[PDB]
Parts: structure tokens; sequence; C-alpha cells
């Protein structure tokens, strides 16, 4: 109930790192790379003890692009979240000028905390992740194709050299696990790599939607 | 070359350790 407590929020702080790192937050290689020895050595060992507290376990990094885009990451020790603790969060980004932040729940967030986060979007956009689905990486699996989010001149050549509209493109929901991972929002397009058996290489597009 | 890009790394490596020591006492503050 403790050792694997501590492999539990290692693996989540090595996926977290995985994920800033493919947005294109900067992150050092030792972050991505540290061993659960290292872990217990930064952080504590004993999370029923209060060593580490899931508030140790926040981290805070900038887009390689402008250092003004920053991403806050939280673990609220709270297995359900609700309102209250999103209005701290929000309250604490709003001080320090921090638009954009990852909530991890253990168990989940109640209906109005979900409302709440949709609520406040185009000024914070904060999202929110089960510890199950970052137990893993899932942009590892063999069954997911490399994807790759495209910028707005980008979409704007893909759709004049095919003579596209958007609505004509293959589709990906906003809630899609890649998506979700990748923070991509309404409107955006990612471009999918994927090796084919008949061609070798075949590159698809699909629209948030 | 390759050297050179080795250099780059560490000045990465610096420009993000330089940027967590202030964030550092932003997630405490």
């Amino acid at each position: 109930d403790d050792e694997e407590e501590t492999y539990r929020l290692w693996k989540i702080r090595k996926t977290i790192m995985q994920l800033c790192h493919d947005r294109g937050y900067l992150v050092t290689q030792d972050e991505l790379d540290q061993t659960l020895e290292e872990f217990k050595a930064q952080f504590g060992d004993k999370p029923s003890e209060g060593r580490p507290r899931r508030t140790d376990l926040t981290v805070l990094v900038a887009h390689n692009d402008d250092p003004t885009d920053q991403m806050f990451v939280f673990f609220p020790e709270e297995p359900k979240v609700g309102i209250k603790t999103i209005k701290v969060y929000c309250q604490r980004m709003q001080e320090e000028n921090i638009t954009r932040a990852l909530i991890v729940v253990q168990q989940g967030m109640t209906p109005s905390a979900k409302q709440s986060l949709v609520d406040m979007a185009p000024k914070y956009i904060l999202e929110q992740f089960l510890q199950q689905e970052l137990l893993i990486n899932i942009t590892e699996h063999e069954l997911v194709p490399e994807h790759v989010v495209m910028t707005k001149e980008e979409v704007t050549e893909l759709l004049a050299r095919y003579k596209l509209r958007e609505n004509q493109l293959p589709r990906i929901q906003a809630g899609d696990p890649v998506a979700r991972y990748f923070g991509i929002k309404r409107g955006q397009v990612v471009k999918i790599i994927r090796p084919s058996e008949t061609a070798g290489r075949y590159i698809t597009y699909r629209l948030v939607q | 070359e390759k050297r050179l890009r080795e250099k780059e790394e560490q000045k990465k490596l610096l420009e993000q350790r330089a940027q967590y020591v202030e964030k550092t006492k932003n997630i405490l503050m």
C-alpha cells in the first residue's frame, strides 16, 4: 500500500513528463529517464506518511516557443474533485498568470466540476485526467500511429493543395484518448503517419470535432 | 559538428534548470 503507491506516482510522473515533452514543453532528459530509485530519492517514499504528498508532485513547465506559455500539473489529494478545489487551482493560476493546467484525479471529478472546467474555457484551459489513464503512455502502444498537430499555416496549405473544405476531412473526436493526450481542441487538424503494407507509408489527416 | 549539438543540449539543459529554480519558488508560492 506504500511501495505500490510510490510506484504508481512514479509512473504517473513519467507519463506526464512524456506528455509535456510531446506537447512541446521544455523537459530535461533526466526527468524523462528518472528511475524509480531517483523518484524515491528526490521525493519521499511513504505517501501514507505524507512523504511525498500529492501536493509535493506539482510540476510547472514552459513552452519551447515562448516562456510565457506555461502549464501546471496538479495532483489533488482528494479522490473526488469538486468545484472548490477547482476554484483554488484557478485562483493560483490567475495569481501566477498561468493559463494552462492538467489535473490528475484518482477516482474522478464531480459533474459540476467538469462543467466549471468547460465554463472558464477561453480564459483558462485546464484539463482532467484519471491517473489510471496516465499509468501508461498510450502513444507508445504498437496500435497507435504517430500523431502530429498541424499549424494553421499547414492546414491552409493542405486544404489548398487538395481543394477541400474542412468538413471533408476525416474526423477525430476531442475526447479521443490521443486527442486528449495532445490537448488539441475543436477545429485543429492532426496529421497521422503510419506504415502501409502496400505503399510503405501513408499520411492521413483528421479534423478535431 | 556532433560536439556542437552536444553543447546546445547543455545550453537547453541550463535554460530549463535556470527557470526551474525561479519556478520552484512559484510552486512554493
